[PDB]
């Protein structure tokens, strides 16, 4: 049932109690690692897409 | 995966030049799409986690 709280809501409570403002800092530190990887994959796929178009 | 917006215009000299300008621009809209689901197997539950779960079930009775 939707009354049951989701894991993200339980983690939200945990975060609030254990680190209200340091969560944003951890989001920033982890973001630096995620976006660089996803942008690398974005640029490789985009090159692949242009290449496949050219091969067409 | 960051989403790919459609090929704006066929043609590499101009359209793809400004499609890299758009997608890779300092100011851009990196929307997200998920990858297709990879077939995760169930993690085996440790025995201590089963002496924690079983002790609550015994507290039912």
């Amino acid at each position: 049932l939707s009354s049951i709280p989701t894991a993200l809501t339980r983690w939200t409570e945990e975060c609030k109690v254990l680190d209200a403002e340091s969560m944003h800092d951890c989001v920033s530190v982890v973001k630096v690692s995620i976006v660089n990887h996803l942008e690398f994959l974005r640029d490789e796929e985009l090159e692949e897409r242009r290449e496949k178009r050219r091969k067409q | 995966r960051i989403a790919l917006p459609a090929p704006r215009g066929s043609g590499t000299a101009s359209d793809d030049e400004f499609e890299n300008l758009r997608i890779k621009g300092p100011n851009a809209v990196q929307l997200v799409k998920t990858t297709p689901l990879k077939p995760s197997p169930l993690p085996v539950i440790p025995d201590t986690i089963k002496e924690v779960i079983y002790d609550m079930l015994n507290a039912l009775a």
